[PDB]
């Protein structure tokens, strides 16, 4: 097989420009339009779309010569996920009227994803990712109707498995991929990208809580969660490594491990002492993971997955003191973790296809295979 | 003389205050103003620092050149809004301010590398007089809708640095230059600005939109002209590129192009179907002129634009006007289509009328001008550290 | 179901998963049983 | 259309279609629209047997494509390390240089072809000749960020021709077929190696 | 030992999850906004101001952030135990306002020692410092009564000289003559940069957070603004005056067009006017420049006192021009608050910044906290894993 990459200049732009014009075509046929707090509505969308493309763009950014890639299809893969999940929450939760709030439920939809590709970057092409995000993203609305449909909650409110869902739905498709580092300014732009989604996780907590107080009380349990975590990841880098310093890799996504474990349950906390426990666990399993996880492919991805499996697990602690209900909430954790298992195996058998000329292993984590440099020799 | 930068700033700075003093008295629209701002400083700042060796003027030159130009600005449209008396500031004011300073700001994407910070405070003085007249003249003579301000800010800005750079044109760089080239973590800087302009635009379409629907069909117009305009920017770039390569200027600048076009009718009824199929054209628009009409103006034209702000904001604010005479022709607005029409063809001819005058002023030899050997170089005036 | 059925506490869903995980227990404990047989 | 399925064979390696279509009588040194022939077909998809079957039958080595390449630089430019070593068996130019001056070791540098590098530079690829733009391997590599081949590049400098002569490889195991070859391209058979013995 | 600073920092986690159970219960969304600016800046503007050296970036933003999470929570405790006076209290958006002030504050004082001081020794002094601020703080709010709405003098200047004070203390002789790891880099000076922009950005809503609603906060807001305005013409100017042929220091242009920023606090809410707000900004980036150009050589050989990022001639000296402004708008009519408070705010601000610098840094200056060695100074690899290439 030939290393170098196969021409895209017919496949990627056709393909492209088919699905926007696919979804101006079902934005005509299906979408139409609609006070005193507008801006204050439209800050919290503005803060969840900083986030995806700020933060999950920079945040895997750390690679050597893979930051270009990184950056761009993360602002296309969020740019395409926007428009299918606005399309697709219309479908599944009924024409589609467009709302601030509905933009917000998108974002959170293509944040999901934009999670999820954090386990593939670097060995897929734009063409994979543009299938991964419409698989994901089918998948994600499938598993919140199928959970409003069997026990009765909202498929807006559906959206709080997201993290467990992005977790393991990008490890299964990083699983089915062909088998295969780090520089200072890509560390330094990763961790602007992890500051950024450290500072707006708050926000990320509380979008689908209407009232204030809940609203209020989870941004507070957030913030003190992420404080600890941030504390408790930046001190235990030294123990989890051999080298005994401290890994800024590792810190750019054990920032965010409280606020993923308070992430379900940050409006049922009754007060900010628990949520700092609660952000010191996810930090101490932060540090256990990174130190066992690669003996027993992508370790942030994998301690991701298990702080997201944690957050759950906390919810379904927290729930009972505010049977059948540990049961159906079991279970629903069971549906979501299964669906996104199936979807992510599916979303792999789909991109090891021939026809997505997707790149060499060899030629993995480079921004050489997508992106002209000058003085190459282009073609044969 | 090493002497005439820091004493114009100083004397320009002494008339801002002793204007301030003379004609300047004294929170929901303030996060709308503190978006434009990130906007004005950060992603106009570093969508410019492309460039591997004036990265470090690129973002000095847009602070200060933002900095004076909010002042100045501020100080003209309360002159013309209050016909010469006293004026209160409110958060319209710095929002306005903020508008004059993205101008002229758009205007330097043009002349970026070729100029002195001397020659830029001049350009922005006399910038913002011309647009901040033509502003006026289209809101208050022709009363036209230009909520977004992609004929009064991007085509005036982008025609205006095209005059001036038309005027200050160098035979020796019609060719190329050897500094004239990009850089891996300097892209990826462009990419930062790039990132903070496409994130923040709604509310630079939306920060003066009359509160209720206007406002937020501008933010959902702007928003959905973007998504859509970036995929148009990736499909075109891989198309016009051998191998299907993506470019990272097309990615850096065309994505900007659908909150471009959208601007003047971002406050209209279009819909969201028609705001996507806007910012589309628009993202096809700007990567065919970043391909072809660049070279042409480069070479035959004898028109350098250093970051291409041409196919970003002269082209995509064309679309945008004409977008609106279109709406207006399909009723989505109540404005008058002959009030459009004139006002985007003033427009065009005070751009091209002041960029002529400022280009000529710049022209003389007494601002520090570099050499044709010197241009895109930090080193001209800047203390570059050894090591990159 | 069909007609009129009695209520009961557990649902059929919560009744089968109840069954389900004692079964599993059952096989644990008699899997942990024959680990222990023929290495002591 | 003969000819055209003969290129596609030597493309997808099918070698049977090939040796029938030459049988048939389809021209060897046939190309399609860009000048690739089948040797560049079979070079760039790593078909080293194709490639052999090929210089079997008298295909001429340094024919260039519509891009000044050969079939090194093509076979340098994918990756093919084994392809690249038949070919410098058979005497193929490791100096070769396309229209815009590129060399098989400049393509092998900038793609991170490490092995690719090495098997040139021991043949005797020299690293100081530039495109016409002034680059150099080295310099690509510096540019690209393979620091391997920048390593390799450093390390190896001019060491020059560390192989035998391609003949004395093939008087060596009494390849006839590549020797054949070889004095078909140049036919002085009293090569001389660095110690100066014929082969 | 390289278990101290994981045993510390776990230590101090849990000793403030037990004062957060101890004492911590639950307007808030209208200043939220200016909350998540306030945010912005203290951990992303001040984190990539001073990764301008190029081998410490790192060490710089990873330290400020651990510094800044711990600062918030500490001086949430102190400061709702002095505002409550040892009762429990609620905490509400203003709470997590101050909370990150303090973080500003220890910042500031953390830019001071720079590439000096181990991490251990930053959780020390940021536990050290917020008790030190926060008494000084709850003094000139409430014993003095001074406006001080922007805090030029009880953040500003306390952190400023509180950082100066550590740093006299930890002062090494081999480092007076200078560093070969304490220089700066083209692509750390663009983080650098990022910082500068995002504080001059956010910094009306800093001067603005704490403000009155109505007339004050916007007042505070135009002021900040105009001032920031003028100081970066003024910085500009100056930087290519004090240069050789005219050339632009990129240190002046990331640290001196905060000045205006710094010196307008205590003027903020104040009905200086506008022109007021463009004169101070105007002489607080002229000061910052000639304190960069001349002062901070001379405290570093003659005094023995080093300042990394010239945290003196931004915070320190704007602060003193900012307490100096607000005396004299008393004295012109600008606020209706007393000429000697103000004077009295300015004075404790200084002389506890002092002693507080000085007892923190008589206690970092035992050799238990890991200290990097002379040669070892401006380095991340001394606590990170550095990557091979940049
Ligand atoms: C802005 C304010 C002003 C006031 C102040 O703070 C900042 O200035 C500071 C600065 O002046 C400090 C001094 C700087 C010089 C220091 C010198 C030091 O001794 C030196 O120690 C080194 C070894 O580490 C030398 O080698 C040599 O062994 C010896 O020369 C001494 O141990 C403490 C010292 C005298 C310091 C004491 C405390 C200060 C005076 C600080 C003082 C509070
Ligand atoms: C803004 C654009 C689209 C329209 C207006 C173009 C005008 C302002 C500019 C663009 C090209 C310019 C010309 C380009 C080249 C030359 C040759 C030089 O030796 C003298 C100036 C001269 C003759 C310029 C005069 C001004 C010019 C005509
Ligand atoms: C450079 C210019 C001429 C090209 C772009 C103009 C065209 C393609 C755009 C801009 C104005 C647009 C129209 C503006 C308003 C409306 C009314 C709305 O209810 C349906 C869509 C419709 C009818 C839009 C369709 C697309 C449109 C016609």
């Amino acid at each position: 097989s030939s290393k170098y990459p196969r021409s895209v200049r017919r496949c990627l732009p056709l393909w492209a420009l088919t699905l926007e014009a696919a979804l101006i075509l079902l934005f005509y046929f299906f979408t139409h339009y609609d006070q005193k707090g507008l801006v204050a509505s439209y800050q919290v969308g503005q803060d969840l779309t900083v986030m995806a493309a700020l933060g999950l763009g920079f945040l895997t950014s750390n690679f050597r010569r893979h930051s270009w890639s990184s950056v761009a299809f993360n602002l296309f893969m969020l740019a395409l996920g926007v428009q299918w999940a606005i399309l697709l929450d219309g479908f599944l939760s009924q024409k589609v009227v467009i709302t601030l709030f509905s933009i917000r439920l998108a974002t959170m939809s293509a944040m999901s994803v934009l999670i999820s590709a954090g386990a593939v970057l670097g060995k897929v092409n734009l063409a994979q990712l543009v299938v991964m995000v419409l698989v994901e993203v089918t998948a994600l609305g499938t598993l919140r109707m199928v959970i409003s449909n069997i026990f009765n909650t909202d498929y807006h409110m559906n959206l709080r498995h997201f993290y467990v869902f992005a977790a393991y739905f990008g490890l299964t498709v990083a699983w089915c991929l062909p088998k295969p580092q780090r520089a200072t300014i890509p560390s330094l732009s990763a961790m602007l990208g992890a500051l950024f989604l450290w500072m707006f996780w708050p926000s990320v907590n509380s979008p689908l809580l209407r009232s204030p107080i809940q609203r209020k009380n989870a941004m507070f349990n957030t913030y003190y969660a992420l404080a600890v975590s941030v504390v408790t990841a930046i001190s235990g880098s030294s123990l989890a490594h051999p080298q005994r310093k401290i890994s800024m890799t590792y810190v750019h996504s054990a920032v965010l491990a409280g606020g993923v474990a308070v992430g379900t349950s940050c409006h049922l906390i009754p007060s900010p002492w628990l949520a700092m426990v609660l952000g010191l666990v996810a930090g101490l399993i932060s540090i256990g993971g990174a130190k066992c996880l690669p003996v027993c492919i992508s370790v942030m991805h994998s301690i991701f997955s298990l702080l997201g499996l944690l957050g759950e697990i906390t919810y379904i602690v927290l729930l009972v003191l505010h049977g059948f209900q540990v049961l159906l909430s079991i279970g629903e954790l069971s549906l979501a973790i299964v669906i996104a298992l199936t979807s992510g195996l599916l979303t792999g058998l789909l991109l090891n296809l021939k026809i997505w000329k997707a790149p060499h292993v060899a030629k993995y984590f480079d921004d050489q295979v997508f992106w002209k440099f000058p003085h190459l020799a282009v073609g044969f | 003389m090493r002497f005439t930068f820091p004493l114009m700033a100083i004397v320009l700075e002494i008339a801002m205050i002793v204007l301030f003093g003379l004609f300047v008295e004294y929170f929901e629209l303030y996060p709308l103003f503190q978006d434009v701002h990130v906007m004005i400083f950060v992603g106009f700042g570093f969508l410019m620092t492309f460039l591997k060796k004036y990265g470090f003027s690129s973002v000095g030159i847009n602070l200060l050149v933002a900095a004076l130009g909010l002042q100045w600005g501020t100080i003209v449209q309360g002159i013309l809004q209050s016909q010469g008396q006293k004026f209160n500031i409110g958060i319209k004011n710095m929002i306005n301010a903020d508008f004059s300073a993205a101008t002229v700001l758009i205007s330097f994407g043009a002349v970026l590398g070729k100029t002195s910070p001397t020659q830029m405070l001049i350009m922005t003085i006399l910038e913002i007089v011309f647009f901040a007249h033509n502003e006026y003249l289209v809101s208050e003579i022709f009363k036209a809708s230009d909520i977004g301000a992609s004929m009064t800010i991007h085509a005036f800005g982008a025609y205006f640095g095209l005059a001036v750079a038309g005027i200050l044109y160098r035979s020796g760089l019609r060719k190329g230059h050897e500094n004239e080239e990009s850089a891996y973590y300097s892209d990826l800087f462009a990419m930062i600005g790039t990132l903070f302009l496409w994130m923040f635009w709604p509310s630079f379409n939306s920060a003066i939109a009359e509160p209720g629907d206007k406002q937020c069909r501008a933010i959902v117009n702007t928003y959905f002209s973007l998504a859509a305009c970036v995929l148009t920017a990736f499909a075109f770039s891989s198309l016009v590129e051998h191998r299907g390569k993506l470019n990272m200027v097309h990615i850096q600048n065309a994505t900007l192009a659908g909150g471009v076009a959208v601007g003047t009718c971002a406050d209209m009824a279009i819909h969201p179907f028609g705001s996507m199929i806007i910012g589309s054209i628009a993202g096809m628009v700007s990567v065919l002129g970043y391909k072809f009409l660049t070279p042409l103006f480069t070479t035959k034209l004898r028109i350098h634009d250093t970051c291409g702000v041409h196919n970003l904001h002269g082209l995509p604010g064309v679309v945008g006007g004409l977008a609106g005479i279109v709406a207006v022709a399909m009723g989505a607005s109540n404005t008058s289509m002959a009030m459009q029409a004139a006002a985007l063809g003033s427009s065009i001819g005070t751009a091209v009328v002041g960029g002529l005058m400022t280009g000529l002023i710049l022209k003389l030899p007494l601002w520090g001008q570099p050499s044709d050997q010197n241009c895109y170089d930090d080193s001209v005036y800047w203390k570059v550290p050894k090591t990159r | 179901g069909e007609r009129v059925q009695l209520a009961h506490h557990f649902s059929e869903p919560e009744i089968t998963l109840i069954i389900f995980g004692v079964m599993a227990g059952v096989i644990g404990t008699i899997l942990l049983i024959s680990y222990g047989i023929r290495r002591l | 259309d003969a000819a055209t399925s003969f290129l596609r064979a030597a493309r997808s390696g099918n070698l049977d279609k090939a040796l029938d279509h030459l049988r048939n009588g389809v021209d060897i040194n046939t190309c399609n629209q860009n000048g690739l022939n089948g040797l560049h077909l079979a070079s760039k998809e790593g078909h080293v047997k194709m490639v052999v079957e090929l210089l079997h039958k008298e295909i001429i080595l340094e024919t260039t494509t519509k891009k000044g390449n050969t079939a090194l630089h093509i076979a340098a430019l994918a990756g093919q390390d084994e392809v690249v070593r038949e070919l410098v068996n058979y005497g193929a130019n490791v100096n070769a240089q396309s229209q815009k001056g590129f060399t098989p070791l400049y393509m092998a540098a900038q793609e991170n072809h490490l092995e690719v590098v090495k098997f040139l530079l021991e043949n005797g690829a020299n690293q100081n000749v530039a495109t016409e733009d002034g680059f150099t391997p080295l310099a690509v590599a510096l540019q690209q960020g393979h620091e391997n081949v920048v390593a390799h590049l450093i390390n190896y400098g001019t060491k020059g021709k560390v192989r035998l002569p391609a003949l004395h490889i093939a008087a060596r195991n009494d390849d006839t077929r590549t020797a054949a070859v070889l004095l078909q391209n140049d036919p002085n058979p009293d090569v001389l190696s660095k110690t100066g013995f014929t082969p």
